[PDB]
Formats: C-alpha cells, structure tokens, sequence
C-alpha cells in the first residue's frame, strides 16, 4: 500500500495516542466525576437534613420512659415533667 | 470531491457490495447532507449502467432524493417490462418506507393488472390483512396476570389501567373480550374513563379497514347521545387510530359526527381522528377548521387543535400554521392550549437540521414554561436521526440553568428522539443526569433510555434502570417500569435474566395496597408494554426504511 | 477499511472532548449550588432559639437533649459539628418549634 | 416633616395592577390613586393603598377629580382591619408632572397636614432606582414672584418587611445571590464609571446649553457649589498625587503582602493534603 | 357527577394581600375572602384579594360583614374591574396552617353561597423568601361516601401536591377535604420589574454609593495566621503515628476557602484605587 | 486653578493680597473662622496650606473652564475603566 498500511498505522497511532491521551484526560474526568456525584450526594445530604428536620419541625421530638412492655405491641411512654403516655406500634429496633 | 469518486466506483473486478454498504456507512458518518445525496444520485446511475440490476440501491435514493418525477419513471419502465415479480420488492418497499406525503405524489403519476396491483400496495389494503392473520396465529393470550391486577379493587386509576393493558396484547385481533365479560365494571367508569372504552375498542380493532365502520355504530354520538357526554366523544378518536396514515371512506363518517350532537368535546376526538388520518397528507380543509378550534379559547380543546395541526402539516412546514399558533401563545390564559401547541409546532418541523433552527431560537429563549418545553420537542424531531453537537449545547443549558423542573424533564427526553440511530451514546450522556436530586429529571432520564434503547437488547440500560425503581419517589419508579418494559419487548428470559425478575415485580407492587396507586399504574402497563401485540409486534424507530415512527413517538410523548 | 475506522474513531474522541466541558462546566455550577446549599443549612434556623440541656449521645446524626422545661427531647444533630462540642452534659441552644441541635455554649455563660 | 420615603414592592404593585384595570378600558392620562402611609418617625413608610378612578382632561388641562365617596368609606374599611394604616398622601405613574398637579395636593390637605405624592413607573427603563417622590412646600422665590407652590424631590428607597418576601422573592428564582466579595463589588465598579460619568456628560452638556439657551435656570447657586465640593481632588493632569503617590502603593502594601502570605500557606494546605489523600487511595488500590 | 381537578391561576396582585393582610394579623389568625372568576370546572382564577377585618376574639363565620362586601363591590364597579366573588381564605400564623374547627363550619356556609369556595390558608413562619408556603384546600362532600370517594381525574397535579404529604395532622384533614393546585399565570411584565426594583435597590443604591485598612488585615492576619496553626496541627494530628486513631477526618475546610475569598474581598476592594481613580 | 498646588507660598499671598510677612497669620487664620478655607498653615517654610474651597457665583469662562477640567475626569476615567471591563470580563463570565 505504502501510502499507507504502514503510514495509516502511524495515522491510527495519532488517534490511539490521543485516545490514550483522551483516556488520561478521561481518567482525570472519571475520578473527578466522583467528586461531583459525592458532593452532589452531599448536596442531597443538606437536603436530607432539611427533609428530616421537617419531620422534627412541628413539635420537635421527645424522649420517653417505658414503665412496662406489652405483647400487644403498644408501649407505654412517660416524660419526666409530663404524664404517662402510650402508643401503638412503633416498631424500629428489635423488641428484645 | 465527486470526480475521482466516479473513478473509484468504476474500478474493475469487484467490489461486489462495496457500493452497497458504503452508503450505509457514509449516511452515518456524514455531518453535512449537502453533498451526501449528490454522491448518492450519481451512484444510483452507475447501478443501472451496471449489467446486474440491484433494487436495494433505488430503495435508498427514493427516500433521500425524494424526487416524484424520478420515482415515476423507474416503475413506468417496470410496467413496460411486465414482470411483477422483480417489481414486487420496490412495490412494498415504497409502502413501508416512504412517508404519506411522498406516497400521495407517487400514487398519482403511477396510476395514470399492474395498474390494479399498485392500488393496494400504496394504500396498504392487502398489507393489513396479511398481518391481521399473523396476529391471531402467533398471539398467545395469558389472562392470569390480567386477573392478578383486577382484584386490587381500587376505585380510581384501575379503570384506565386494565383497559389500556389488555389493548397491548390484543392489538389487531379485533375480538371482544373485556367488553362482554363484565358489563357492570365498565359502567363503574365515568368522566374520561368511559372515553377509553370506545377508544381501546379502536385499539384492538386497529387495522381491519372494512368492518371498522358498522361495528362501532353502538357508540355513535349523534344517534345514541349517552347520559355521560364523554362516552360519545371517543368514537371519533377511535377510528383515527385505524386511519393513521392511510385514510378511507370514514372521512365522511367523521364529517357526519362533527356537525351534530356533542360540542365541543367532539372536536377533541374529531380533530385527532381527522388529523391523524390526514397526517402527512398536507391537507387543507382540516387546517381550516383547526384554526377556529384554536380560537375556541377552551383549554381542553386546545390540545386537540395543536396536536392535530402538527400531524396534518408534518413535513410540509406550513408558514401560517405556526404563525397562528405561536401568535396565539402569548395572550392565551391556559397551559393546555400551550401544550397541544407545544407539540403542534414541534410535530410540523421534522428532520430539517436547518430550517427549524429559526424557530428554535424563539422557543427556548422565551420565558413561557410550556413554550420552553415546546423547543425541546421541536429540536428533537428536527434533529431526529443525527448526532449533531449544536443541539446538545442548548439541550443541557435548558436542562440545568432553567428553574422549571418540567422543562428539564422534556429536555433530557429529546436525547432519545435524536440519538436512536446510535443508542449506545445515551447511557453515557444521560448517566450523570440520573443522580439529579429532583425526580423530574430522573423521570425523563429513565425515559431517554426507554424510548431510544427500546429496540436494542442492551443490558447496561437495564442496569441503570435498576436503581431507578429503587428510588423513594413514586413516579420515578413508575417511569422505570415503562422504560424497563421497552427494553425487553419481544425478548424473553433466555435473552436477559432480568425478564422474570421484572415480571414478578409488576404484579407484586400492584397487589400491594401499601404501595402508591400512582406507581402501580405503570406496573400492569409495563406488563402490557412487554406483552404489546401479544409479544408479536415491536416498536422500532430504526429500520431498513430509515424513517422515524410517527405514531409511537407522538403517542408516548403525549403519554 | 483502516482509514474508514480512522475516520470513525475521532468521533468519540471529539465526543468525549466536548464531554470535558460537559462535566467541568456542570460540576462548577453544582459546586456553586453546593456553596449555595451551605448558606441554606447556615440559614436554619436563624432566630429565635431556646436553651436546652444535653443528656447523652445515643448514636450518629442524632442525640437526646433535655429541654429547659425538663422534658428530654430526641433531636437530629446538625451535620456540621457532631463531636467536639457535644460533650456528655452541656447546655445547647434549640429552636422554638423544632428544638434543633445547633450550637452549645462556649462553655459557658 | 417628610425627609425620605420607603416604598414597598407591594404598594407599588397596587399602582401597577390598576394599570391593568383601566389600561384595558383606556383611555387618556394614567393611573392615579390615594396613598396610605405608615408614619412611625420622620422617615416615611408605605405599606398598602387604594386606587381610585381618576381622570385629567387635556384642554382643560387643569381639570382633575378624585372620587371622595371612594376615599371616605374605604378608609373606614382599611382603618377597621388596620388601625395604624392611614392616608399620608396620593400618587400617580407620571411619568412627568403637569402644572395642574398643584391643585391635587392642596385639596386633600384636610385629610393630612402634608400630602406626599409618589410618581411611579409601570415600565422599568432608566436610569436607576425607579419611581420618584415629591413634597408640597412653598419656597416663594428670590425674584419676587407671588408665593410659589412647587413640589420638592423626596428621595425614594425600597424596603422590605417580614412575611412579604414569601411569594414576591419566590417567583423570580433565576437570580444568583450574590455573590458578595467577588463579582458583587466589581460589576458595580464597571457601572460606577458608566452611571457615574454618563450623568456627568448629560449634565455638562446641559450646563453648556445654559449659556446657549434655557437660562434661567441660573440655577442658582446649587450647581457649581457642590461641583466645587467635588473639586477637593479634580483629579486632573496629572492626578496631583505627589503626596498620594507613595501613599497609593502604601495602601496596596499589606493587601499584596497578605495575598502573598495566604496563598503560600493555603497552598501548603491544598497541595500537601491533596497529595496525601490521593496516593493513599491511588497506589494502595492497585 | 363529572369532577375534574382544578387549576388555580393566581395574580401577582392577589398574592400581595394574602401575605400582607396575613402579616397584619400576626400572630393571630385572620379571615379573608378570595376574589376571582370561574372559567370552567378544571381551571379557576383568582384575580384579586382584599383585606377583611381581623378577629381578636377568634375567627367566626359572622366575622365577614355582608354590608362590607356590598359596599366593596359597588366600589369595584367604579374601579376598573367589578368581578364577582368566588371564595374565602384565612391566615394561620401560629401553626402549620391547617383547617381548624371553625374553618369546616364556614365551609358548608360558603359552599352554599358559591359553588366551589376554595379554602385557602397561609403561614408566614415556614420560610421567608424561596418557598411558596401558603396552603389551599377544597371540601369533598362527606355525603359522597356512598359514591366513589377518590377524585380527581388527571391525578398527579394532586398526587404531586400530595408530596411531601406534610406530616400527619395536615394530611389527616385529607378526610373530607382535598387540596388544589396553585400555579402562576404569567404576570412577568410586573414580575420583571419585581426583580429590577428589588435588585437595583439592593445594588449600592446608585451602584455607586459603596464604591481597618492594614489593621483590618492585622485583624485578618490573626485569622490568616493564628488560625493557621490550629488548622495546621490537624495534619500533624493526621499523623498518628501510625496508626491508632480513627480515620479518615478532613480538616481542609472551611478556613482554606474562606481565606481565599477573604483575599478576593481585599484584592478587588484595593483595585478601587486603580478602578475608580483612572 | 485646578491645583493641587494646594499648599501656597507666603510670597504669593504677599503678591496678590500684598500683605507683609508678619501679617499673613492674622489674614489666613481669620478665613479659618469665616469658613471659606479650613487649611492649616505650615509655618516652617511659612507656606499657607489650603483645604476644601469656597465657590462663589460663576462666569461664562467658568463653564468653558469647567468643560475643560470637568469632562477631562469623565474621559480619562471611562477610558481606563474600559480596560478594567475588557481584561477582567473573562475571569467573571
Ligand atoms: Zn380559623
């Protein structure tokens, strides 16, 4: 061929050299894509605390004291200044 | 240059197919269509000068050169050549490929035995019945999953879900099943739900051009006049499905029901029935009554005025159409008139790559939220079938910098319309958009892989859609169900292992009452999407014809 | 054929070349959007606040705090400082309605 | 009396939405209404108002009418819901004032001791912070004219309020705030020369026009007086900075020094810590 | 019979008296009235909102004076547009703006007067600038419990408004009520000047006006030096050594980027010498 | 004059005002109480320094003298202000 299949490889070498060069620039982008998605997930984390705060926004959230446990899954709640309460399930952590 | 190219194609020996596949390669790699067809027009001449005749070359220049005088002379010689066998290939090739505008031009010069044979090929008469008999054979009906979604007993969203789901697997069989089995359950439907009963009746009955008239006479709006006015409004839109592309005698059937009884909700199904029937025909009288429907000022009828106008004027690029549409967009008080007009001016401009860019500058730049959605559906159809880098520039800018979430959605949805030639590029470019915190972008991000990769069997799109149905937002899960149902069409478990995994998930979430009614609507619908046409028929925008598929895109973009 | 692919291969080369400004322009915007999100969390709750007494750190991202009225409140901690100013027993400011854990005393007033 | 006024975007819109009211029916003149002021101190503030049908004939250039049945009973309406809100004056959209505007204020002085008129603008154009405000006094004149009633300009400034930024500042959504410290101050500098030196050229051409025509205004004397206060430094050729020359760079002394000192250690924080965390993940993975 | 989901077009002028009259009643709850036009079943517009007398004894259905409206509508005739009344609204600043026990008693009375009578609530507290807040609702008839109880068609305009679902007691009122969609028909003419009037008044008043030297940098150097050692002990704290201490911990922020912008403030403000002068 | 050329030599005051060196004190310091000039006097070289200024009336040559030295501040600053806009618009964007 002589134009050619010896020269075209050098032509294909330029592209493959740039392809590896691009892959180097892509490898610089790929790990940098993580720094985005990370902070993009962290941008959802500040919105996760915002969304979670809306659940805790109205009255806040309290701390109770359980004097006795029932098999019906209703658990008695007691606050120190307040009176005793009770609530239906309410199942999060293992009951044991 | 085209000089030395003539010497390269004329080189001795063979080169048996080197001119054949090069046109397939050049069409993909050519950025500027200017001198592309100039290379093709001189190629199809040396095919005829060559001793061995080849009819796959004239198939390519027919659609690209779109010369009505050239396509008339090639078959005029075949009439004198008197052999119907060799011309039988280009007979149906001109049918399935060429659009409605080119079919109307070629049918006139040709008909001016072989004259009776060309009537049913371009009108699709015999083409419907041969595939009408294909359906009833290969169709395998499964009523199990249909009943598993029937017993949920949800008062709303159920009437729309099951009647659109059975129409999937029942395509073209014309049989009546869910109408006869339960009369009372269909009577429980009301408002726009009974609009679907006469509508989905035209789905199962799609094709079968003969009996479509007298079979639906029970739903006639003029004579019956049912108590609910929305039941009689779907009879006009029902036959428009069957009459998509090619028309028929029903043109008078729509004319009789537009002037009587129901108003204006007749114009809703009437214009969509007449507009889809005149789609691609560049008809006039339909454009006349569509302008006064544009000025009716009613919001619901505004969709029917815009959607039917882009249909009839598709490929014609009417100047006064958009001028009356976009000229009415500023002072109108409703969003729905802006929506049908958004796709209306989008549907008329297709595949230009240049002329449509004059309107694109006005659409996206304007501050109207719906008109910015209009620019995306307009730039999609204009750039459909190309990887141009000028469209992706403003495509991301409106998908990010714009404050409205609904326009960001429709923005990333335009990637599936333009890139369907090379579907491999969509999972890469839409990847980073899948982590967007707002689910409105993820709804369109999932659709971009759904509409573009529907024909492909790519497993990576299935992998990217796996976390989409795991997201806490309800409708992004639904958008993941339809999109993952498009990738599996006609593909069984032996193709990809995720088939049976998704099939059990569709019936699961809909039988679970704790799940949202929203997402579970697309569950049984994802089944039907996989079961569409009894698994017999697929939806492919990329075919040997090369043309886009208008009814599937228009239907899924409205959906 | 080798020049064919030689004219094919620079596409994704240049297609990823425009993908360089794709992310780089996108990530800096979102970076400024993330810096704008820093003003968000610092905006909440602004004023007013109510004093409360910290009891113990039960786990990550949340802790229990006794109110000045005496009722112990279980509140999600702020994502900024989870550790050094927590302390076993300290007086921490809370929001009126939400009683949000934000900042403790120096100590102390 | 009235020194400066505070115009909220809410009450200014009450003039703008009435421009849609009588704008569709036309025809002549403008939008005019009576202003409800909130006066807690010498600084004037405006919260709400009520627009009244009003017309001013051309021919007949001196003809004007407020509807005072609209003014009386509707006052008892806003007074019943808001006890603090009362009428401090009137307003209109201008853009300029015809001579007839002298009689609108003097009629309603029975309602308020001094009625402040607010000229507003429905279409924002130029040159800056919009609308306008006038106060009604009598300065007579030096030439000996009979007592001259001429409205003196009152500086107008926009102000905010709690709970009113909910829907107002929401709809824009396209603004970048701000960013203070980088672009915020420098864009002003490019404009401070523009808006600073354009009024410089507009006035210096009208001040040259004085000798030509339009004399009076003589002015007098306010024109050159504060211009000579501008003349503490001219600054002309060349800058007369011989005393401020060494002081010029001496103000840049520490600003460049710290910028040299901070970027050195900020690098030590950026460069070191980046190299550490990078090679810890990079090479230990493969 | 046929019921379609309604779309509420609010005018920028009607948005004013919602928060403004609501601010005048703060903390206590007010009672207003909505003014607009009924175009059709699936869309509705409120073209005006006016203030009604606040009740210091608590909100009641008699708080609205019928001669107050009769004298108002007559004053609206001489005003540019005399449009018919539509519905009512009330502020609820003290809580999350939900329909109270009085709000349901004034529902059947107002829905008898006018067809829809959309219930609209608003609160100042939930945010300041960048949130719509407010509220809206429409009574679904409890007599319909015999019929289908799940309107409306064209769902997710409700369904999406059904997000976030706003805790419990709010959506606990979704029994006998359904909310309504609020979108803004474009006022952008006014909305364009709303941005121009706001930002120009916030840009140095002329843009000119605004445009502790070394000492502010001597106070800054304490933040640019004395803060460095407490910042640069942490990399020596990152050295364990090695390694018994729990890792990773990133102390790089926020002081580094603050001192960056701290120079950005001081450099361009010192450019005022080169910018303003010559 | 455009000055500054702010501080003035006593011989110039001894020329225009034609006052003796010993009486220049009472002269310029009395103007300090009148309010036409606040400038303190430098008594080492006996040069009288000026601050602020007192404008009086105007003349036809004062407007022409204004446009010379007033607009000169407008054309000089805006010329180099474009240099601030030109080069620094790239780092803003
Ligand atoms: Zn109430």
């Amino acid at each position: 061929l002589e134009e050619g299949k010896a020269g075209s490889g050098l032509r294909q070498y330029y592209l493959s050299k740039i392809e590896e060069l691009q892959l180097i620039v892509n490898d610089k982008s790929q790990n940098l894509r993580r720094l985005q998605a990370q902070r993009n997930e962290l941008n959802a984390k500040v919105r996760l605390l915002r969304e979670e705060l809306q659940l805790l926004q109205e009255q806040g959230s309290y701390v109770g004291e359980v004097v006795r446990a029932m098999d019906k899954k209703k658990v008695l709640v007691k606050v120190h200044p307040e009176g005793k309460f009770v609530v239906d399930v309410d199942k999060n952590i293992d009951i044991n | 240059r085209l000089d030395v190219f003539e010497k390269t194609i004329l080189e001795s020996n063979d080169v048996p197919g080197m001119l054949a596949y090069s046109l397939k390669l050049c069409m993909s790699l050519m950025q500027n269509k200017q001198f592309r067809n100039k290379v093709l027009r001189v190629l199809v001449k040396i095919y005829m000068n060559l001793e061995k005749p080849d009819f796959i070359n004239v198939c390519q220049c027919l659609i690209f050169l779109d010369d009505p005088q050239a396509v008339s002379d090639i078959l005029e010689k075949l009439v004198k050549e008197d052999n119907l066998l060799m011309a039988y290939q280009i007979c149906f090739d001109l049918y399935e490929s060429a659009s409605q505008q080119f079919l109307s031009s070629v049918i006139q010069n040709l008909r001016t035995d072989q004259t009776l044979k060309m009537i049913k090929i371009l009108s699709g008469e015999m083409a419907i019945e041969l595939h009408l008999q294909f359906l009833i054979r290969n169709n395998n009906t499964d009523l199990m999953i249909l009943k598993n979604t029937k017993d949920a007993v949800r008062n709303s969203v159920c009437h729309t879900a099951t009647v659109i789901a059975n129409s999937f697997m029942h395509c073209g069989t014309t049989s009546d099943q869910f109408l006869r089995d339960n009369l009372e359950w269909l009577a429980r439907a009301t408002n726009w739900a009974k609009f679907t009963a006469t509508a989905s009746l035209g789905v199962i009955h799609k094709g079968h051009e003969k009996e479509a008239l007298q079979l639906m006479a029970t739903y006639l709006p003029k004579d019956t006049s049912p108590g609910s006015a929305y039941q009689e409004g779907g009879g006009l839109y029902a036959l428009g499905l069957i009459h998509a592309n090619h028309g028929g005698d029903i043109i008078d059937y729509l004319l009789n029901q537009l002037k009587n009884a129901s108003n204006d909700i007749v114009r809703h199904g009437g214009s969509l029935g007449l507009g889809l029937a005149a789609m691609g025909t560049a008809r006039q009288d339909v454009y006349d009554l569509l302008k006064t429907n544009l000025y009716q000022d009613d919001a619901v009828t505004g969709e029917a005025a815009g959607l039917a106008l882009g249909l009839v004027m598709l490929g014609s690029k009417n100047a006064q159409a958009i001028e009356d549409m976009v000229g009415y967009a500023q002072e109108t008080q409703h969003e729905k008139i802006l929506r049908g007009l958004a796709v209306g001016i989008a549907l008329v401009m297709y595949g230009r790559m240049e002329e449509a860019d004059a309107l694109i500058e006005s659409l996206c730049r304007d501050k109207d939220p719906i008109l910015r959605r209009s620019g995306m559906y307009t730039v999609a159809m204009a750039y459909c079938g190309s990887g141009n880098n000028k469209a992706i520039r403003r495509l991301l800018h409106v998908a990010v910098s714009d404050v409205n979430d609904d326009v960001r959605r429709a923005a990333v949805e335009s990637l599936g319309f333009i890139l369907f030639r090379t579907p491999e590029q969509c999972p890469s470019v839409v990847s980073l958009l899948s982590e967007s915190y707002n689910p409105h972008v993820r709804y369109g991000a999932a659709m971009a892989l759904g509409i573009c990769c529907a024909g492909t069997g790519n497993k990576e799109a299935i992998n990217l859609l796996e976390p989409m149905t795991n997201d806490p937002v309800n409708y992004v899960r639904q958008g993941a169900l339809i999109a993952s149902a498009l990738i599996m069409i006609q593909q069984t478990e032996i193709t990809c292992p995720k088939v049976n995994q998704f099939r059990q998930l569709y019936s699961k979430v809909i039988n679970d009452k704790h799940d949202d009614v929203m997402a579970k609507f697309g569950a049984i619908l994802a089944q039907g999407i996989l079961d569409a046409g009894g698994h017999n028929v697929t939806i492919s925008l990329q075919s040997r014809t090369g043309h886009t598929h208008m009814p599937s895109v228009v239907g899924v973009l409205v959906f | 054929d080798l020049y064919s692919r030689y004219k094919k291969l620079q596409q994704e080369l240049e297609f990823l070349e425009v993908q360089e400004e794709y992310i780089k322009d996108e990530q800096k915007n979102l970076k400024k959007e993330f810096l704008h999100a820093q003003e968000e969390v610092k905006r909440i709750q602004s004023i007013p606040l109510v004093i409360g007494q910290f009891l113990e750190a039960v786990d990550q991202n949340t802790a229990i705090v006794g109110s000045t009225t005496g009722s112990n409140y279980y509140v999600r901690i702020l994502s900024t400082i989870d550790r050094e100013l927590l302390k076993p027993n300290a007086s921490v400011a809370l929001h009126k309605h939400s009683n949000a854990l934000v900042d403790v005393l120096p100590p102390e007033a | 009396a009235v020194q400066k006024v505070v115009v909220h975007p809410l009450v200014l819109l009450s003039v703008v939405d009435h421009f849609n009211r009588i704008g569709k029916v036309g025809n002549q003149k403008r939008v005019v209404g009576v202003l409800l002021g909130s006066w807690q101190k010498k600084v004037l503030d405006v919260s709400n108002s009520f627009a009244v049908p009003f017309d001013e004939d051309d021919k007949d250039d001196s003809v004007w009418f407020l509807d005072h049945d609209y003014l009386e009973n509707m006052y008892g309406m806003f007074k019943k819901v808001n006890a603090r809100e009362r009428i401090v004056g009137w307003y209109h959209t201008g853009p300029k004032l015809h001579k007839n505007d002298i009689a609108i204020n003097e009629l309603m002085k029975r309602y308020c001791p001094n009625s402040v008129l607010v000229i507003i603008d429905v279409k924002p154009k130029d040159l800056g912070l919009p609308t306008e405000a006038y106060i009604s006094v009598e300065e007579v004149h030096d030439d000996g004219t009979p007592t001259s009633k001429t409205f003196e300009h009152v500086t107008s400034e926009i102000g905010a309020e709690e709970a009113e930024e909910v829907g107002v500042e929401h709809l824009l959504r396209d603004i970048k705030d701000t960013t203070v410290g980088t672009l915020s101050q420098r864009i002003t500098n490019q404009v401070h020369g523009l808006k600073g030196l354009n009024s410089k050229l507009l006035d210096i051409r009208s001040y040259l026009e004085k000798v030509a025509t339009g004399k009076l205004p003589i002015n007098h004397q306010i024109i050159y007086q504060l211009q000579d206060v501008f003349n503490l430094l001219p600054d002309v050729s060349l800058q007369e900075f011989v005393k401020a020359f060494y002081l010029k760079t001496n103000d840049q002394m520490v600003v460049v020094y710290l910028a040299s000192l901070i970027r050195s250690v900020v690098a030590l924080h950026n460069l070191i810590n980046n190299k550490i965390a990078n090679r810890d993940a990079e090479k230990k993975e493969g | 019979a046929v019921d379609t989901a309604e779309q509420v077009y609010i005018s920028s002028l009607a948005l004013l008296k919602m928060l403004k009259h609501g601010r005048a009643g703060v903390p206590m709850e007010v009672m207003g009235l909505m003014l607009g036009e009924f175009v059709d079943d699936y869309t509705v517009r409120v073209i005006d909102v006016f203030a009604m007398p606040q009740s210091g004894t608590g909100v009641s259905v008699e708080a609205v004076d019928p001669v107050f409206q009769a004298k108002m509508l007559d004053m609206l005739k001489q005003t540019g547009r005399p449009e018919m009344v539509v519905g009512w609204y009330h502020s609820h600043p003290g809580f999350g703006c939900w329909l109270s026990g009085v709000d349901i008693n004034t529902q059947q009375s107002f829905e008898a007067l006018s067809e829809r009578a959309v219930a609209v609530v608003v609160d100042p507290i939930q945010s300041v600038k960048g949130k719509v807040v407010i509220d809206a609702f429409r009574l679904i008839n409890a007599n319909m419990m015999v019929l289908g109880h799940e309107p409306r068609q064209t769902t997710s305009n409700l369904g999406h408004l059904n997000k976030p679902s706003i805790q419990a007691l709010i959506h606990g009122l979704n029994r006998h009520y359904y909310s309504i969609t609020i979108n803004y028909r474009k006022n952008e003419l006014e909305q364009k000047m709303l941005l121009n009037l706001h930002k120009k008044s916030w840009m140095e008043g002329l843009t000119l006006q605004d445009y502790v030297v070394k000492e502010m940098l001597e106070l800054a150097k304490n933040y640019n030096k004395a803060v460095e050692e407490e910042d640069k002990m942490t990399p020596e704290q990152l050295a364990i050594k090695n390694v018994g201490k729990q890792d990773p911990k990133r102390h790089l922020e926020e002081h580094v980027d603050v001192l960056m912008t701290s120079n950005i403030v001081q450099c361009l403000a010192a450019m005022l010498d080169t910018v303003v002068f010559k | 004059r455009p000055a500054n050329h702010r501080q003035l030599t006593f011989e110039e005051i001894a020329k225009s005002a034609k006052i003796t060196v010993n009486e220049v004190e009472l002269l310029v310091m009395k103007a300090l109480s009148v309010g036409l000039v606040k400038g303190s006097i430098d008594e080492v070289d006996k040069r009288v320094h000026m601050t602020w200024v007192q404008p009086r009336v105007l003349d036809l040559q004062q407007i022409k003298g204004m446009k010379d030295r007033l607009e000169f501040w407008c054309t000089d600053v805006k010329s180099m202000e474009m240099l601030v806009e030109h080069q620094a618009h790239d780092i803003l964007t």
